[PDB]
């Protein structure tokens, strides 16, 4: 029938009136430096990113101090 | 009126059918908005119908003729409805009337074709209502007999005296029997 | 005739449906026939023989 | 005033030679088209009518025309009309009444010849002879063009146009059956006007009347169809069973019939999607996921992006529940990207499951996920955010500590480890070897693929399935070569 797809459209008019181009230019902050990039690798990338986004990002620097403590 | 009502199921698994009576003809009102939600007393409505305990057997055989069809095949919806021993419905237009008679008329001269190769010897037994409702019906088409079916339903039942009183009350009798064997001879 | 082409049309009903039997035997022996020629035609072809130019 | 009124009579004449020519091509091609063998030839204008309707969808059509452009209202068919035979006189006439409205103006209106479109099927619809098709095939293409703009007062208009289709056609029908190319399409005209003013029905009413009577009309439906219009009627029976039906005695399992070739090249798609979002409830694992997956995967004809967003949504939804979650990786399109925004944050924290963070991080910033209704999966979640996490401690190591790891899971007390332990245990998703020798509760853990282990059984129905598909799909290559060589 392809016309239920009308008010799923309004919806995402709805959540393209919440915030105007704010996602669009705040999330291509990081885009800019993940266009063109293979999106498959990104949710690995991504994944242990996020993971270690709150703390332990590097920790590489940490285990030189690491070694004489454990 | 009713859409998701469970309670007329308690009311069919109960004892003293004094309200099993209005709440069954209640049921017909909604059965054909929802046919499937039957299906649960389906069992139970087989149960009270086998035994000779309820007096009406033609408001159970109705509900499950009505039911079996819309569930599955049209023999066991056949069964009741052919089973409902005396039956009083006049003509309508109706899908549930007109599919039991166009079934019950197919199935009918099934079986006389199937009893039409042995004429003695191990004959099935075939109900007198068949004939009723068969009959009933057949001779509503032989009010005027339309010029077009009186030899041909008369030859698809292959029965014996069925096409003798066709031919009492027809005009243009040559063109009747030419045109009967004009038809007896294509098929 | 309006009656009439319901159990006249059966008599067409069997003569089309009296031929899948035949054109599964007609599909069915054709190709043997078609290896059977193909193999006769193919056996003819024999390795000793005088290579020209 | 130059401007506008200069360039002002340009724009509206855009569409005429497209609409006229297309109405004309439809119309004369489908009527000229089947006019010999209906019956014979069938099913070959279809996508050629659901082509011109998804075609028509995104139409810009009315944008200015309110102001003096409504002439395209009072015009219609024309064709043939008030005599069958000897249409000569009235070849002139087509262009004849398409040419008095061109000299220098017209009389036009917007809602003043709207009620009086029954004058011609009292009569004569088209031509006398072919009213069925003619008929549907007049009258249900333009209709919902006047009836577009659903909003302002436009509803009650709408009950007009109901009443009179059915009045005119699908009261009960215009003949008990018409058994040809116009019923077969009428089934899915018919449901597609039911989906067209749903919209009306949803708006403030509800159902008592029309998809009540559906069930009568649907098996009226002759059982001998193919199912096609009869599930498409089914479709907006099970959607309106959607948001608030609620029993689950009937439709469920009991709705599953015979099911015959019900495909539509869109149906599989949506109506996989409405018995999986139904399916949905009860937390299905195995065939939901991959039959919804594969739902998903289907339908790329028309549009892929705008429609699959809310399948996904779900999809990923119930994914995350069996604790492995897989995130958009093979798909590029900003409308799943601005869709799972606000669910990222969360269906990325579903691994790690931090319960005391996590639990206020949902309510912190949940408002349209959280806004879907009736909170159900996700107040599942909340307490299942530790059954995902235990599951990737059973795809951990085996030994269980008391400190280490029983602090790590945020449940320090020996007495609920080894219980919600076995809770994960009595499941039958994982497989551990309850031992207890010093107080430690060991487990086997082996989780070792079934190769050098009992192989022929393994895969063995693995053959017999793939071989079936595949072998199924050889009839899908053996029969449309027939479909081929049927005309020659």
């Amino acid at each position: 029938m392809s016309e239920k797809k009308q008010p799923v459209d309004l919806g995402l008019l709805e959540e393209d009136d919440e915030f105007e181009e704010f996602p669009a230019e705040d999330w291509a902050g990081l885009d800019e430096d993940e266009d063109a990039h293979v999106w498959e690798d990104n949710w690995d990338d991504d994944n242990v990113e996020d993971d270690f986004s709150n703390q332990l990002r590097a920790e590489l620097e940490k285990h030189g101090y690491k070694m004489e403590t454990s | 009126m009713i859409t998701s009502a469970a309670g007329i199921i308690s009311l069919l698994d109960e004892d003293e059918p004094q309200l099993k009576e209005f709440a069954l003809h209640k049921l017909n009102a909604v059965v054909n908005d929802f046919w499937a939600e039957i299906s649960e007393s389906v069992d139970k409505i087989e149960v009270l119908y086998e035994d000779e305990g309820f007096r009406s057997r033609q408001f159970a055989a109705l509900v499950a003729s009505k039911v079996f069809y819309h569930l599955g095949a049209f023999e066991e919806s056949l069964n009741y409805a052919l089973g409902a021993g005396d039956l009083f419905n006049v003509n309508d237009n109706s899908e549930y009337v007109e599919t039991i008679i166009a079934k019950c008329i197919d199935h009918y001269t099934k079986q006389c074709v199937e009893n039409a190769d042995l004429p003695e010897g191990e004959k099935k037994p075939i109900d007198q209502r068949l004939e009723g409702i068969v009959n009933k019906m057949f001779q509503r088409c032989l009010d005027d007999h339309k010029y077009k079916q009186a030899i041909g339903i008369a030859l698809e039942t292959r029965r014996l005296d069925v096409f003798e009183k066709t031919i009492l009350e027809s005009n243009d009798v040559p063109g009747m029997l030419a045109y009967s064997l004009k038809l007896c001879m294509s098929l | 005739d309006l009656y009439s082409r319901y159990k006249k049309l059966q008599q067409e009903l069997e003569f089309l449906e009296v031929q899948e039997e035949y054109i599964k035997d007609e599909q069915k022996n054709l190709k043997k026939e078609f290896l059977h020629a193909q193999e006769e035609v193919k056996r003819i072809q024999s390795i000793p023989l005088v290579i020209g130019q | 005033p130059p401007g506008g009124g200069e360039q002002e009579p340009p724009p509206p004449p855009a569409p005429q030679d497209v609409e006229m020519k297309e109405e004309a091509a439809t119309g004369g091609g489908s009527t000229g088209e089947a006019d010999g063998k209906t019956a014979a030839a069938a099913a070959e204008h279809s996508q050629r009518e659901l082509d011109t309707v998804t075609l028509e969808d995104i139409k810009e059509h009315v944008k200015q025309l309110e102001k003096a452009v409504s002439g395209k209202e009072p015009r219609f068919v024309l064709r043939a009309l008030r005599m069958l035979p000897s249409t000569s006189r009235r070849l002139n006439h087509y262009v004849l009444y398409k040419a008095v409205q061109g000299f220098f103006t017209s009389n036009n209106a917007t809602r003043d010849f709207l009620l009086p479109f029954l004058e011609e099927p009292m009569d004569t619809e088209a031509d006398l002879q072919f009213r069925p098709r003619t008929g549907k095939a007049a009258s249900t293409p333009l209709l919902p063009e006047v009836e577009a703009y659903l909003q302002l007062l436009v509803v009650i208009f709408m009950m007009n146009s109901k009443r009179y289709k059915e009045a005119q056609k699908i009261s009960d029908d215009l003949m008990q059956k018409i058994s040809t190319q116009n019923r077969r399409a009428l089934d899915l005209v018919a449901a597609k006007c039911y989906y067209y003013h749903a919209r009306v029905y949803e708006f403030l009413d509800k159902l008592d009347v029309v998809r009540s009577f559906l069930h009568a009309r649907l098996r009226t439906a002759t059982l001998r169809h193919d199912a096609d219009g009869q599930a498409t009627l089914l479709n907006l029976l099970l959607r309106n069973y959607l948001h608030y039906s609620l029993y689950d005695q009937a439709e469920k399992l009991v709705s599953k019939s015979v099911f015959p070739e019900q495909a539509n090249n869109n149906e599989w798609a949506r109506y996989l999607y409405y018995t999986g979002r139904i399916k949905a409830i009860q937390l299905e694992y195995s065939e939901a996921r991959r039959t919804m997956t594969n739902a998903l995967r289907k339908a790329p004809q028309h549009t892929a992006v705008g429609f699959k967003q809310t399948v996904h949504k779900l999809l990923i939804v119930v994914e995350l529940l069996l604790g492995e979650i897989p995130d958009r990786l093979q798909f590029r399109q900003p409308s799943l990207k601005r869709s799972l925004m606000p669910y990222f944050l969360l269906t990325q924290a579903v691994r790690t499951g931090n319960l005391a963070k996590f639990n206020q991080v949902l309510d912190q910033f949940g408002e349209k996920f959280q806004a879907d209704g009736t909170y159900t999966l996700i107040i599942r979640l909340r307490h299942n955010v530790i059954k995902t996490g235990v599951r990737m401690i059973s795809l951990s190591y085996s030994r269980i500590s008391l400190a280490d790891i029983a602090q790590k899971l945020q449940l320090d007390s020996p007495e609920d480890a080894e219980f919600i332990v076995a809770k994960a245990i009595r499941d039958g998703v994982i497989e551990a070897s309850i031992n207890h020798e010093k107080g430690y509760v060991q487990s086997k853990e082996m989780i070792d693929i079934y190769s050098t282990r009992e192989p022929q059984l393994a895969f063995h129905q693995r053959i017999s399935f793939c071989l079936d598909i595949h072998n199924m799909s050889v009839k899908a290559m053996r029969f449309p070569p027939k479909s081929y060589n049927k005309d020659l």
